[PDB]
């Protein structure tokens, strides 16, 4: 169960910056459309 | 290109919304070109999601927008 | 392992909400993409 | 068949659904939330308690997704 | 000790019953721990269930026969859920019918029919035909007639209810005023004006002086032996119209028009 | 069985009856909660009053009910009001709901007062309770012996104390490589994750000194800090 | 029903039809009813008849608008339900290889 | 509208020579002003009722298109 915990703090925080950017994209294509 | 150079490397969400907003809203054709090339700088080390964004911008009627689209991709994944 | 299972759900709560958001997010961006394309 | 043993074990049966529903809200399982709520509302009418049933419905976490 | 309380009851001096009650409340805590809360049921616990029961029942009934509100609710609040049903050996006793009838009558005297039905729902499974209706019929007929809206018939049952007064008068008196009030409310819709002789007959007053007394109290001036309900009514209406809630409740045709347009343009 | 006897007992005015009732309800609060939701404003009033001496327990009951219903926000405030019997919650399987909440709110609040003043520890804006939970959670991480858990949580909240102290205490060189590796993971995270100048700059500068003590250190790791912050004096 | 057929109807008539026990008893049942407003009537004691108040011309009043406002919202809620669901299979197919 | 309000203050405070033409126009505004409580207003409400209904029927027809 330790593994699960460790990736939560480690790798996944860096991928969450990315997912904020893709949410920005949703906003954007409401304006473009 | 002021925004591109200052805000380089780390994507910034502010910087990116600003660039796309300008490109949609501002009609002149050189200026529309300048924002696409400019985005490639801000997202130079995070070029993963970049084709998915510029996917839309290829289809643009404008000849100029398609040009800057070609280069931006160049720049990001150089 | 037993010690870690206790505290695991506390790590999880903030992350799972983030996950659930992602699911809604993904469906959203693509659907507007379809509208955007046809136009 | 009616028996008092059936009655003691009935109290056990209510308590277990209530403990589990909180776990299943956090996983936000549309399947799980649905099944448990149908069962609990039924149990309550059988025992006639108005008061508990109204509180239980106020939340409305019962999905339609 | 516990036996002192039992005989204090039968003497009918209940003032002294209360003076003894806080010691007995200390002992009623222990008594609760004797009962297992029906997790395990055996004939050891059954003995405890029976002795706790007798205390609950005589003590509940004392609170009903006392008659000053403040003390009456406070002593009563615990007693009411305890006494209505925890009944031993799965749940008979002749006391069961008598105690239910008095609880249900309380709710009709608080003038909550909503609760009268809610409480009734609970009972239903356990009294379907076990007791059927016995003394239980006394709150049941009464409800039926106010639901029909037979005010006449209702008054008749209460008046005849003076026969059976035993501790039931604790409700009977409340209920008189309640009928009279209800009618008063309805007939404001019907018409504005009643000659004096009609006000008494309709609202079920039995005393001429009380009619005219009650007239003065809802602020109706009688001048030259003629009632003039016109004054207060009109004044009351004006103060009501001014309150603050009001902008969003009332709305506006343009507000609706503006909501539709922007749905399209999403 | 039902809560109807239990309710009845609260009402009894006499002190000892109310106290006994609180214990009785407490047993079955986790088992059954939907029946005493109705009657929450009374349990709350008992907590207000300062006549009871199991007063801390009265608020515990309110809190417990509120998390089961799913109003998690109502739970955490009522819990943090009492400042008692939160020790048991952290160490339970079942209730990690209110533990996660206490940790989320705390990381947010701290960062907000961190930007205004680098010192915000001294202010009473941060409650001692809130503090105490936090270092207990550092306590769990280290028993399980996984330091990424401790470093990241603190990092989120602009907690300068916790970060500094962890890197210093690491210095023992049981293995040289192990020391390096954990520090190496912190720096990559710190450029990206932190955006406030004051916190960001301060932790990298500090990181250079810790690394430097070790003679067997990689000057690859040191090199990184020195380029980022771009300070010649380092 | 008796009130809708017979607008002004003496209390005497009603009892004869439905064998209600007395004029005093039926008055009270009717009185109770129109508090909760089902019958939409009024009793005139002094003149000995009960007179239905209905008159129509509620099109002129604001009430149809409240009704119709809701009906628009219901249609809109339909459209939204269509739109969201519709796209969820398409994702699957574009991602899947096709001939 | 506001400027017309301050113009009237300026006649009686700051002594502009009274331009009677303006006053003539404002009389025509009070006089040809719809009066409320008039049964004309009741008519207006009927017209409103019809168009708001027609909107409702058009809204439904669009539902049929979106549903296809």
């Amino acid at each position: 169960l330790s593994n699960v915990n460790s990736d939560i703090y480690f790798k996944l925080k860096k991928l969450e910056k990315e997912y904020e950017l893709l949410t920005l994209q949703e906003d954007y294509i409401k304006d473009e459309q | 290109f002021t925004i591109a150079l200052a805000y380089a490397g780390t994507g910034n969400n502010s910087a990116v919304k600003r660039l796309l907003h300008v490109a949609v809203s501002d009609s002149n054709d050189d200026v529309r070109r300048a924002a696409v090339i400019a985005l490639g700088f801000v997202l130079l080390r995070d070029y993963t999601t970049v084709p998915r964004i510029v996917q839309l911008l290829s289809k643009s009627h404008n000849a100029h927008v398609r040009c800057g689209t070609a280069f931006a991709l160049g720049i990001a994944c150089a | 392992e037993t010690h870690e299972s206790g505290i695991k759900p506390y790590f999880e709560q903030k992350i799972q909400e983030t996950e659930l958001k992602i699911r809604s997010k993904t469906e959203n961006v693509r659907r507007l993409e379809a509208q955007r394309n046809a136009l | 068949s009616e028996e008092i043993n059936s009655d003691n074990q009935n109290i056990i049966l209510r308590s277990t659904m209530m403990k589990f529903l909180k776990i299943a809200s956090l996983k936000h399982d549309n399947e799980t939330k649905a099944m448990l709520i149908n069962l609990i509302l039924r149990d309550f009418l059988n025992n006639g308690e108005v008061d508990s049933a109204s509180d239980f419905i106020s939340k409305l976490e019962y999905p339609h997704t | 000790l516990t036996k002192s309380l039992s005989i204090a009851f039968e003497n009918g001096d209940y003032a002294a019953c209360e003076k003894l009650l806080p010691p007995i409340k200390i002992e009623l805590i222990k008594n609760n721990l004797l009962i297992p809360d029906l997790s395990i049921q055996n004939d050891i616990y059954l003995n405890d269930l029976m002795i706790t029961k007798r205390i609950l029942e005589v003590g509940a009934l004392a609170s009903i026969q006392t008659f000053n509100f403040d003390s009456f609710e406070n002593y009563f609040n615990q007693l009411k859920p305890y006494y209505f049903s925890n009944n031993h050996k799965l749940s008979e006793s002749d006391k069961k019918s008598k105690l239910i009838s008095l609880y249900l009558l309380n709710l009709l005297s608080q003038n909550n029919t909503t609760k009268f039905h809610s409480e009734l729902q609970y009972l239903d499974k356990h009294i379907k035909n076990l007791e059927d209706d016995s003394l239980l019929s006394y709150p049941i007929k009464l409800d039926r007639w106010l639901m029909e809206g037979s005010y006449q018939k209702a008054w008749d049952l209460l008046q005849s209810g003076s026969q059976n007064i035993s501790e039931f008068d604790s409700f009977t008196d409340i209920l008189k005023s309640a009928i009279r009030d209800e009618i008063a409310k309805n007939t404001e819709l019907s018409y504005d004006f009643l000659p004096l002789s009609n006000i008494k007959a309709l609202l079920f007053f039995n005393n001429e002086k009380e009619t005219e007394k009650f007239a003065l109290e809802r602020n109706w001036p009688i001048v030259n032996s003629k009632v003039y309900f016109n004054n207060q009514s009109k004044e009351k209406a004006d103060y009501e119209d001014e309150m603050m809630h009001e902008e969003d409740q009332k709305t506006n045709i343009i507000e609706k028009a503006m909501d539709y347009a922007i749905s399209i343009e999403n | 069985t039902t809560a109807a006897p239990l309710l009845a007992l609260l009402r009894e005015n006499q002190d000892s009856v109310k106290t006994y009732a609180l214990e009785s309800i407490n047993n079955v609060v986790d088992q059954l909660w939907s029946e005493i939701s109705n009657e929450l404003p009374d349990i709350e009033a008992l907590y207000d009053d300062d006549t009871f001496s199991d007063r801390e327990m009265a608020a515990l009951i309110a809190s417990k009910v509120y998390y089961n219903l799913g109003e998690y926000e109502s739970a955490v405030k009522y819990a943090l009001a009492a400042k008692d019997r939160f020790d048991i919650d952290e160490k339970s399987q079942f209730v990690e709901t209110i533990v996660s909440k206490s940790i989320e709110m705390y990381v947010q609040e701290a960062s907000k007062q961190y930007t205004k003043d680098e010192q915000f520890y001294t202010k009473d804006i941060i409650d001692p309770k809130l503090t105490s939970i936090f270092e207990r959670m550092i306590e769990k991480c280290l028993k399980a012996s996984e330091l990424k858990l401790a470093l990241g949580i603190a990092l989120e909240g602009y907690r300068l104390d916790i970060i500094e102290s962890a890197l210093k205490s690491k210095l023992d060189q049981d293995s040289t490589s192990e020391n390096v590796k954990i520090i190496n993971y912190l720096l990559t995270l710190a450029i990206t994750t932190v955006t406030n100048s004051k916190f960001r700059s301060s932790i990298l500068r500090k990181s250079f000194d810790f690394l430097m003590n070790m003679p067997n250190c990689d000057y690859l790791t040191l090199n990184k800090v020195v380029v980022n912050l771009n300070d010649a004096g380092l | 029903i008796i009130s809708l057929t017979y607008k002004k109807i003496s209390l005497r008539d009603i009892c004869l039809k439905l064998n209600l026990d007395s004029e005093q008893t039926v008055e009270y049942m009717v009185s109770r009813a129109i508090r909760d407003g089902v019958i939409e009537a009024k009793i005139n004691h002094e003149d000995g008849f009960i007179e239905t108040t209905e008159l129509l011309n509620i099109y002129d009043s604001e009430d149809p608008q409240q009704v119709f406002d809701e009906r628009i919202k219901f249609a809109n809620q339909l459209h939204d339900e269509y739109l969201v669901s519709m796209r969820y299979p398409e994702d699957k197919k574009t991602q899947q290889n096709e001939k | 509208l506001k400027d017309v309000v301050e113009y009237l203050d300026k006649v009686i405070n700051k002594e502009l020579p009274i331009n009677h033409t303006i006053l003539g126009k404002l009389q025509d505004v009070f006089n040809l002003l719809p009066n409320l409580g008039t049964p004309d207003d009741d008519e207006i409400d009927v017209e409103n009722h019809d168009r708001i209904n027609i909107s409702n029927n058009l809204q439904k027809a669009l539902t049929v298109k979106t549903n296809d």
